[PDB]
DNA sequence: TCAATATCCACCTGCAGATTCTACCAAAAGTGTATTTGGAAACTGCTCCATCAAAAGGCATGTTCAGCTGAATTCAGCTGAACATGCCTTTTGATGGAGCAGTTTCCAAATACACTTTTGGTAGAATCTGCAGGTGGATATTGAT
DNA sequence: ATCAATATCCACCTGCAGATTCTACCAAAAGTGTATTTGGAAACTGCTCCATCAAAAGGCATGTTCAGCTGAATTCAGCTGAACATGCCTTTTGATGGAGCAGTTTCCAAATACACTTTTGGTAGAATCTGCAGGTGGATATTGAT
């Protein structure tokens, strides 16, 4: 017995994400390769925003990754911020940051 | 109803060992992993009409991902791509 | 006695709710209004918390973002102060 | 009930946005855009409740409508 | 080599509401690119709705919801009229 | 087998009604389609034709212009406030722009 | 008699008038033809273009810069200048979120 | 046999005809700085559309930048562009 | 630069409760075969594309110079911030129940395809025709008298 | 309370490049007939939400005081617009040659199609541990008087 996703060395389901790739009305047929492919992009991207959020959680004295975590690590980052610039992260509040002007002095 | 929750869970551990994730931050993730299927996906699907193919192929994935990724991202994800699939084949 | 100078306590403030994340107007208020808007849409309708949520998740986020330009048209005129002018400036520049 | 988002709130939303000083005027001037936005989400939202012939309004009708408008919302999937 | 286009209906079109007017071969290549475009914005909508629902048929209901929510206001009604008047007079 | 008599001519249409469920049928759009959908797409495309067309003639007429050009249908959508809510994000060729000065530019 | 010279501003807004009433590109041709080709030479060599290509370019690219010029102005004026500055489009580019 | 290098051609974009487009967009007074900026602009615009225009002529195997590629690649930069399907 | 305050920020501990772990079981994924088929290789017919050429005039460039704009400054009216009081709206917690979702079964009705004809749509060819420019005279507007 | 000095409209005119109509073949609808799906109408059921009641806490509305920001008024020095002369280079039209799209045929590597059996992911309580609710105290900043 072996998954697609052994032989692919990916955490994410090949098996999965070719049957959504089947029923999403893409295309009439779906090659062997498009889903182990998309599958590892997607573990890719995911593995970037963890690794950053994780980050942010440890800054934060927390072992639990949290929405502002993932909002901090995206934003942060400038190509996933492009990545995601139209995206709202529910509880992610907003970074930090004050107009120099305002300040005193 | 499905989702990536345990996929994510995973890689999570592979890149943080020691560290878990709140339920509400799991399903921004899970948003997360839909929104690029689908961003992906949609493009990839263009790109077979636009030149009458009736497969989407790992080369649509590729092309679809430079086009909608920036940079970096692009060349890494594609890197991670062309190797599993390498790897898959193998 | 004390007296913090205007302006300070308003920095404060900006430091204090933008370090946070929880939800800036209260529920009740919020879900009448959408409740009232919707029914002049289609009516008997009823709403899961979680929709209501997700409005006030996103109409919170949206009026934030909104700020910040128009912020950004305040300080633009040399100003310190937004007026509806600003907001207006950054409505029309964003298509709205 | 558009007076139930009352000052206060505003002023923590301007904060949130990083604005030091606000006019009197804005309050006002926000609910009308506050009224806006809501009619434009929840009219969609509405609509794909009334064509899954629901009566109840999903959280995944207004995420819908939310991403339709450009307005991509994580979390309430 | 044949190509296809919503030219002739167009023109039909045309002629129906400005019987004395014609129209340049460039502003005809905007309207065919207007038809393509709402097509597409029709058709996708129409199959997202189909498929948020579990269904496997697009059906003129989905086409209806959709020109709901991509149209504003009145241009929505009137399209919604004339799509429901088609339908029903075709069905007879 | 009677005599033929299109989908087009029963629904009281001008634009294709084959035409357009083909391209409902190839464009992967669903698994399957109901015989109402191009009718009904049909239909809505045709009237918003219709619409546009119609401004964008009364334009080329305030012209003393008897042939639309991509200048009357700019005219048409961005003077009509639903079609260029419509058509906010879409650019016309040689349509050039409403003419518009900013009231404090002018002399004083 | 002085020969006639018209106030700055006058000219302008004439300027504004005209071209606010026509629709011919306002880019010269072959310079954005050279532009297109040399930044397109620099992903891929030996590339050709249909001439409609570059034409869809230069539309698309014209109108981008008027709208652009139009939210620019907006912002000049909104701090009381009659005077666009590179500051009005950052202003414009940012809330637009192109940067 | 091959054309001379194209070499500095945003230049070409001259003041004048910036001031043309400024014009159509209303614009009444314009700061000297103003030219280099849209040039910069206008060039990022550029790199961004024909990027993504030359990715579609790859991903078809061509040599040849059609219409057709340009026309998808505005659209998913959400700068629908109506004219050019024929 | 300074006492005299007020506010953050890190750190602490007791536990309520989110999160992680477990184990059951439909539902996907995998698998073993068996058949098709999309599209890539391989000529090849011809569009368009690239580059150059001449010439003519439209337009870019540099120059001069002064009007008027933007920038810098001054000042005070009145707006918006900060703070203290006390009322009421929202928050939080229950209870009851009906009104929606969500589900199965089963056939009538709707759709899917393939086969077999017909006809509306297309590509040139043959015709038709605005309108682009070209001319010129009234009307409007502008800046200095 | 006007004249010159320009720019802008407004009508008229006609040839030709562009649009429209005509022709006739044929691709693609339409008609027809079987083979498959599927829409819901009837009939159940656990639950979500709505309606109503209730206490109470903290958030907001209000009134007061005043600091300081915004807008008006003023001043000036360069910058940017207007106008003009030069001559470059864009535009226009056409030639020349061929790179590179498309069109057609051919045939397998790759993909779809079934019939069943494994494997796995979703679900909901148990078990496990982490934020967090407040409280402390030390760091950090602020304010007004010098
Ligand atoms: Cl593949
Ligand atoms: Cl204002
Ligand atoms: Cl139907
Ligand atoms: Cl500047
Ligand atoms: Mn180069
Ligand atoms: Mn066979
Ligand atoms: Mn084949
Ligand atoms: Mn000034
Ligand atoms: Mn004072
Ligand atoms: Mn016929
Ligand atoms: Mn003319
Ligand atoms: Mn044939
Ligand atoms: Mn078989
Ligand atoms: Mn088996
Ligand atoms: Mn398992
Ligand atoms: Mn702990
Ligand atoms: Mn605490």
């Amino acid at each position: 017995a072996k998954t697609r996703s052994s032989r692919a060395g990916l955490q994410f389901p090949v098996g999965r994400v070719h049957r959504l790739l089947r029923k999403g009305n893409y295309s009439e047929r779906v090659g062997a390769g498009a889903p182990v492919y998309l599958a590892a992009v997607l573990e890719y991207l995911t593995a970037e925003i963890l690794e950053l959020a994780g980050n942010a959680a440890r800054d934060n004295k927390k072992t639990r990754i949290i929405p502002r975590h993932l909002q901090l690590a995206i934003r942060n980052d400038e190509e996933l911020n492009k990545l995601l610039g139209r995206v709202t992260i529910a509880q992610g509040g907003v970074l930090p940051n004050i107009q120099a002007v305002l300040l005193p002095k | 109803k499905e989702s990536y929750s345990i996929y994510v869970y995973k890689v999570l551990k592979q890149v943080h060992p020691d560290t878990g994730i709140s339920s509400k931050a799991m399903g921004i993730m899970n948003s997360f992993v839909n929104d690029i299927f689908e961003r992906i996906a949609g493009e990839a699907s263009r790109l077979a009409h636009y030149n009458k193919r009736s497969t989407i192929t790992s080369r649509e994935i590729q092309t679809a991902v430079r086009l909608l990724l920036p940079g970096e991202l692009a060349k890494h994800a594609v890197s991670e791509g062309t190797k599993a699939v390498t790897k898959y084949t193998s | 006695p004390h007296r913090y100078r205007p302006g300070t306590v308003a920095l404060r403030e900006i430091r204090r709710y933008q370090k946070s994340t929880e939800l800036l107007i209260r529920k009740l208020p919020f879900q009448r209004l959408v409740r009232e808007i919707a029914q002049d849409f289609k009516t008997d309708l009823r709403f899961q918390s979680a929709a209501i949520g997700a409005l006030q998740e996103a109409s919170e986020a949206y009026l934030v973002g909104l700020f910040e330009d128009t912020n950004l048209c305040a300080i633009h005129a040399k100003r310190v102060t937004i007026m509806p002018k600003d907001i207006q400036l950054a409505r029309r520049i964003r298509g709205e | 009930n558009i007076q139930g988002i009352t000052k206060p709130a505003i002023r923590r939303l301007a904060r949130r946005g990083g604005v030091k000083r606000i006019s009197g005027l804005i309050y006002e001037e926000t609910r009308g855009v506050l009224k806006v936005f809501l009619e434009n989400v929840i009219r969609d939202a509405v609509t794909y409740t009334e064509h899954a012939k629901r009566k109840t309004v999903t959280a995944m009708d207004v995420v819908y409508a939310l991403k339709r408008q450009g307005r991509t919302l994580y979390g309430f999937g």
